[PDB]
């Protein structure tokens, strides 16, 4: 098992650098040194179901290392050589843009449908609904996306629909009490079943 | 005959590896430790390298490496490579990788925003204060570049103490004779809380506050069926955090944010069904709460 | 034991799981692989199993030339089995497909 | 071999066999054996239910790949025969499913 | 459904060739095994195949002496017995495995014969 | 001729953690000493010998004598970390080591999450019988504990020890087949507080709210939100499987989610009954239903 | 549930034997959980004998050294105490309990339905 | 909500002995908690010495040499710190501290409940 | 994918060829290509492959160090150096492409192949 | 933003100090590292700190000639050189590392200066 610093915030479209790192326990670069360093990899065939995509040739690097903390201070005997060798791949994001992506703008696409309902009473209720099934994909994402102390693209998307079915069930409610005098049918707002989508598809833009 | 100066040095490469439940958490570094034993000869007269299972040799035949036991490690420590340099004036500079799981008294209480305080504590096994003293402790962490990907974030350097550790069931006729030197590091973090925000408080606060729409409804069975669909919802997203957040034997901050739904729904139910039986007759005026519902519970969730 | 396993088709995919044996040390010159037998499990009942094993085992005896490598001291003698299987996709109609439609 | 298909009131035969490793039951011969299982206060809070005493059998294998009388080993086979504890699934899966 | 035969009397240290027809849905012959019963005493294993392949399971007092073989074509199994003793006097039954984690159980048989009868002087 | 050898040992409990509830075993770090007497013997100076680690094995080969002890209630063998000989001219023999095991007992979880258990450790040479080696006395230290709101178990009173005799028939093979066995046992009962408020709490009150369809003033009403509130048991029933432990009989919380299923259905059929048989008045069991529930409950 | 009579024990001169009975009746499927205890004036209850965790093995008291033996009748759910070379200091009253729950066969804590006892008695 | 009073300080020689005691009050569940602190005139607050994990240990630093010892009396809250063979050195005000939390029992930040401190004079 | 054979022709025992396999299509790689032959009468055997990690090749038991396969990927094009040959190489040498599976040793793994090329050693 | 300097013209065997400031939103100093780059070659690896403390990664070619330090104060790193020769003859730029996982990787790198001219004649 090897570390490395990776960032999956591109997630599922994120690119990393997968590296090894070798170099002597014990012995300086006075006494033992790398002259060079082969790199072979597999022979692929058809990437399709690689979860990963191997992107160039291996790449390497020969490097000296100076440690400041040796207790003897003997002159030029604190630097060890080092191989570096680093892997490029891209994550194959086929899988979680057919199954994971595609149905959750379905699912938030669909909730704008709200605003076709010809009550308020309608709209309300159904909008917990649409809420109800963001709650359910969410429980079906997290069961299989892998843990982050971040949020990726999905997790953005899950966000933007709540936001989303929120700002609708605001905006049923401000319309059927906006006039304040109890026949408030501002179908004028109402009939922003084509304004409610293109203002997502604006804030998301951003 | 004085004790052994010790110097230990510490370098921490990685902590990780949490375990909420058990309070323990995985460090990966070097542990140095130079001290100054029996002149000797080397060949050459040079500082002598020796590696691995050749150090199990040189004990044989008389070098002196004592045991120094990380007092909060759990189980066996996973040693990889180690060393020895001997100098001809009995200079021993012991050297080693480790991967361990380490134990410490962690409160996730206040989860998402917990700070915690990974411990390493080091000691001889066998030789006490008298035999063996740790004269100084060098701690070194990792240089960092961005800790926004990270899941905690480093707070302050390193810090160390070295301090004697007197144990009463030593006691012998000779005095003197049960106490041990005790080195600790202590690393201070805090969690990245940022995705914890977005993705579970966040939407949990729009769950709760979108109950509060059903004193804005019209009918009386419009109002109290909606409450079942919201309390419905809350039951949903209990599972959902459940499948993420960290297992503990306590509630945390999300925990409590879960048990205040529920209990803002269900007095909803009672205030929307007590608004409809108990009048001389609906009582659509009591239902003008839609203002005084949210914020009886925000006074509330103030304490 | 790692191979190029397909699952698109699953829950009706086969496998060809595969067993690949070399010396570490010893080229075709110094240790040659002269035949390889396979013996496997009596089996009962196999609508029990996650897998049907279809046909009986096959097996390979090639030469891996390696180029990073005297001449003719760098070609090792490989023996290859190889038993194909089929995933038993009762479970899977029953208890996930036919809910589904 | 388990087949749990009549879950939650299967029924399982523990087993373990023990043979030499390399003589042949001309060599080395398992004259008897003797098994001793725990002694249950209650099986009330265990997730098997043990029923007999354990049964034992010492018989010879016969492999026709070492092709005289030089391929049989002895073998010795212990089996214990266990129910399934089914009173958590009764009532907190099979009946709640039966009242949906 | 299954049918024993080749049973009869025979000389202290002759030989007999037992026969098992099967009949009904068995896709092997591995599941089948021999045993025998004498009279007062309780049905005991005789032999059946190993789990592994090549292997074979005898009962200890076999020491050699049968030899269990099968005919898939015919999908029939046979017990060659030879160095016949007195003791092996009994009824020999065939079994069909039905389940079970244990080849030498007569517990996890079903579908028996009607046995066919071995004698020893 | 000679009397068993005598055998002082001290163990300190460190941590008891990781229960597993299905496997009844729980983790436990700590030391063992083991103290006896020996032959006298030279040492450098005259002071006591430390020997560590692989080093012990030099020893054991050149004639030392180190038995054996084997936890008799570990599941697999312990993780064994450092360990140490210390050797006085006088004779004493001081054994010491640091070990992390996996322990099994009889754990019933059945009262969860109010359950309380006995966490034990029992020692026993592995080959030496009480006519050969002894054990003489036996001390427990555990650790301090600051404050137990934090930690998953409360532990109650001190630690007990016995010391005693085990006896096997097998070993009839003239008057060795005893063995001494050390025991110790850790009384602990379980903290309650999250599942009260995350669990038990918030059931109560969902079927708590179940019992409001009878409030609904239609027929068509009372019945479909009763499904809505079988639904909500069965979300809740499978937030609770996803955290409350495994075990192989019902706990109180499994039965307050049957007796939430219990409610909603037995409401279901008097929906209908009282429908065909459009009678209000038996609808006015508001009182009658949850009633009849708590007094079923205590039974 | 059970309820648990002794039986067996009374006057004896130092070196004598003495063989205890108890009988156990009620809701019991196994003499396992059975185990005597005894309780001299003057002294706390103190365990004595009682079935080991596997099979074949049986627990003692480090007093006993080797001199009672514990047998059993699952048939009859009976257990019997042989106690032979019997000392002055093996004088009390002898108590039969069955396990109640807990993990620690020696532990009287864990036992119940105690019965009457038999009164054992040791003189020189 | 917890009260710590110290007591025992006074004036003494080089050499002489002082026996502290430290009274807790409030919400505490046990002296482990209970940690003696010291702080001298322009320097900053040190650790002395506080109870270990395990049972039977305690932590002291570096410059209490077997000088200094903890003790408690957990039935009536209160823990002491005998104090021998003074030296200049140890003149300072010591302060009981209650730990909060934390995972570091060395370390000031981790204890409250200051308490208002017996000064500690040893003249040379 | 269409793959077309060449180089084949009339030789004598110890002689000497180069058969050429043309790729064109849609390959991912000229590692998916292997060479197989048939002689009258006998099954098509496996010859040659490219080897799973990089710098090794997967030959036939008879080739003993004979043949060597080589590849030039620009003009996706992979060659097959056959020297010392004897009579029992007299066979129709095909080229296919690795279809899946885990066996590039098996020809069942194999498709799209040419219309082969005639090999005959006297 | 960054900005070199300490750039000049030295005899072989001479000395420089090459400064870098940074200015705007760098965490601190860690991330900054010296490259260099000369006429038709490519941009190549010079120095940058090391992951673990108290290290410095320094290019195979420095051999111990160059050092690296900082002022994590005033947001500056400097590359003291010594021993230079005429291989050494380069512009001398200061990136700031983004992101992956290879300190020696131009390619993760941004934010490069203008450089600084570096010339050793004989
Ligand atoms: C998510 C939670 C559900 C959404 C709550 C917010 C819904 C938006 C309500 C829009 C109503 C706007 C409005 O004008 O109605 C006022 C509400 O009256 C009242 O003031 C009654 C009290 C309710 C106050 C709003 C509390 C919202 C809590 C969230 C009265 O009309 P008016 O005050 O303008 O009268 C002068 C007329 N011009
Ligand atoms: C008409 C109604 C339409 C409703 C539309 C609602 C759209 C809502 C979109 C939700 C987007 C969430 O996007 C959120 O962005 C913030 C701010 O960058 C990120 O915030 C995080 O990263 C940034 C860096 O970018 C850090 O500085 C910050 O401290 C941290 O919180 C969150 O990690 C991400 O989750
Ligand atoms: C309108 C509805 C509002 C309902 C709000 C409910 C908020 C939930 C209360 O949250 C709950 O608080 C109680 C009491 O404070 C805490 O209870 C805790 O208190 C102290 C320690 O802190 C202990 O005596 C107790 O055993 C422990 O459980 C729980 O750990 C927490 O989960
Ligand atoms: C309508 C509302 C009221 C419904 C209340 C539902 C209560 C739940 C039933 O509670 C259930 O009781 C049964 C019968 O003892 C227990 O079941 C068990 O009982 C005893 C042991 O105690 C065994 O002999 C039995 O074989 C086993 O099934 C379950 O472990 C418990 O889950």
């Amino acid at each position: 098992s090897f570390s490395n610093d990776m960032d999956f915030r591109l997630f599922p479209f994120d690119r990393q650098q997968f590296v090894l790192e070798l170099e002597p326990f014990s012995y300086n670069n006075q006494q033992l040194r790398f002259s060079d360093i082969q790199v072979y990899t597999e022979n692929i065939d058809n990437e399709e179901i690689d979860e990963w995509w191997i992107r160039g040739k291996a790449s390497t690097h020969i490097s000296d290392i100076r440690y400041d903390h040796l207790s003897s201070v003997q002159p030029n005997q604190n630097e060890f050589s080092r191989i570096t060798v680093r892997i490029d791949a891209v994550r194959n994001p086929s899988y979680y843009l057919w199954s994971f992506i595609l149905p959750l703008g379905l699912i938030i696409a669909a909730s704008w449908s709200v605003f076709w309902l010809e009550s308020f009473s309608e709209r309300l209720q159904t909008s917990f609904t649409c809420m109800l099934t963001v709650v359910a994909y969410a429980f079906y994402t997290s069961n299989i996306l892998p843990r982050l102390p971040y949020t990726t693209v999905i997790d953005q998307m899950i966000i933007a629909g709540y936001g989303s079915i929120f700002a609708a069930i605001l905006l049923i409610i401000f319309a059927h009490h906006r006039q304040a005098n109890g026949v408030e049918d501002d179908l004028l707002i109402q009939r922003s079943r084509l304004a409610f989508p293109l203002g997502f598809l604006a804030i998301g833009s951003v | 005959a004085r004790p052994v100066d010790v110097s230990v040095s510490i370098f921490i490469n990685k902590i990780y590896g949490v375990n909420t439940l058990e309070q323990t958490y995985k460090v990966d570094g070097y542990i140095v430790a130079q001290w100054t034993g029996k002149p000797r000869k080397t060949p050459g007269d040079k500082p002598l390298i020796v590696e691995n299972t050749q150090i199990e040799r040189w004990i044989n035949n008389g070098l002196w490496v004592p045991a120094l036991e990380f007092i909060n490690v759990v189980g066996s420590p996973d040693t990889g490579n180690k060393r020895l340099m001997l100098f001809p004036d009995g200079r021993v500079i012991y050297n080693a990788r480790f991967l361990g799981s380490f134990s410490n008294d962690m409160d996730f209480r206040l989860f998402p925003f917990d700070r915690q305080q990974f411990v390493l504590e080091l000691e001889p096994f066998s030789y006490n204060n008298q035999q063996l003293r740790f004269s100084d402790i060098q701690v070194y962490t990792e240089n960092i570049d961005n800790e926004e990907i990270d899941e905690w974030w480093i707070r302050g350097k390193a810090s160390t103490h070295i301090s004697d550790i007197r144990y009463d069931h030593l006691s012998s006729v000779q005095p003197n004779q049960n106490e041990f030197s005790r080195i600790t590091v202590r690393i201070d973090a805090v969690r990245n809380p940022s995705y914890y925000l977005w993705s579970f408080i966040l939407p949990l606060g729009l769950i709760i506050a979108a109950s509060w729409s059903v004193f804005w409804l019209e009918s009386f069975s419009e109002r109290l069926q909606t409450s079942f669909t919201c309390m419905l919802t809350v039951v949903a997203y209990a599972f959902y955090t459940s499948n993420i957040l960290p297992r503990l034997p306590y509630t945390t901050v999300i925990d409590q944010m879960i048990i205040a739904g529920y209990g803002s729904i269900f007095a909803a139910i009672l205030l929307i069904i007590f608004a409809h039986h108990r009048q001389a007759e609906d009582d659509l005026l009591i239902q003008r709460s839609r203002l005084a519902f949210p914020l009886g519970f925000l006074a509330i969730g103030s304490v | 034991f790692s191979n190029d396993m397909d699952f698109r088709l699953f829950p009706f995919d086969r496998q060809q799981f595969v067993l690949e044996l070399e010396p570490f040390s010893y080229n075709n010159q110094q240790l040659r692989f002269s035949d390889i037998q396979v013996y496997t499990e009596n089996i009962d009942n196999e609508e029990i199993d996650e897998w049907w094993i279809r046909g009986k085992a096959s097996t390979h005896i090639s030469d891996i030339r390696y180029d990073h490598l005297q001449p003719n001291q760098n070609e090792f003698s490989r023996i290859t089995v190889r038993i194909d299987a089929v995933r038993n996709p009762s479970y899977y109609l029953w208890s996930f497909i036919l809910p589904l439609g | 071999d388990m087949d749990f298909r009549l879950f939650p009131f299967d029924r399982q035969q523990f087993v373990l066999e023990l043979e030499p490793f390399s003589y042949n039951n001309q060599q080395l011969r398992f004259s008897d054996i003797q098994v001793y299982t725990e002694n249950i206060d209650n099986e009330e809070i265990d997730e098997w239910w043990i029923r007999g005493k354990a049964s034992t059998h010492i018989s010879d294998i016969r492999y026709d790949h070492l092709s005289p009388n030089q391929n049989e080993f002895s073998r010795i086979t212990v089996r214990i025969d266990a129910v399934r504890n089914p009173s958590y699934y009764l009532w907190s899966f099979i009946l709640p499913l039966g009242l949906i | 459904q299954l049918q024993e035969s080749g049973g009869g009397l025979v000389q202290a240290g002759g030989s007999l060739r037992l026969s098992c027809a099967a009949s009904g849905r068995i896709f092997s012959t591995n599941v089948m095994g021999w045993f025998r019963q004498a009279p007062g005493k309780e049905r005991e294993f005789v032999a059946t195949v190993g789990r592994i392949g090549g292997s074979t399971v005898y009962a200890d007092f076999v020491k050699g002496r049968f030899t269990l073989s099968r005919d898939n074509a015919k999908n029939m199994v046979y017990l060659q017995m030879n160095s016949l003793k007195p003791e092996d006097t009994a009824v020999y039954y065939c079994g069909a495995r039905i389940g079970g984690s244990d080849r030498l159980a007569p517990e996890n048989y079903g579908y028996w014969g009607q046995g066919t009868q071995v004698t020893v002087s």
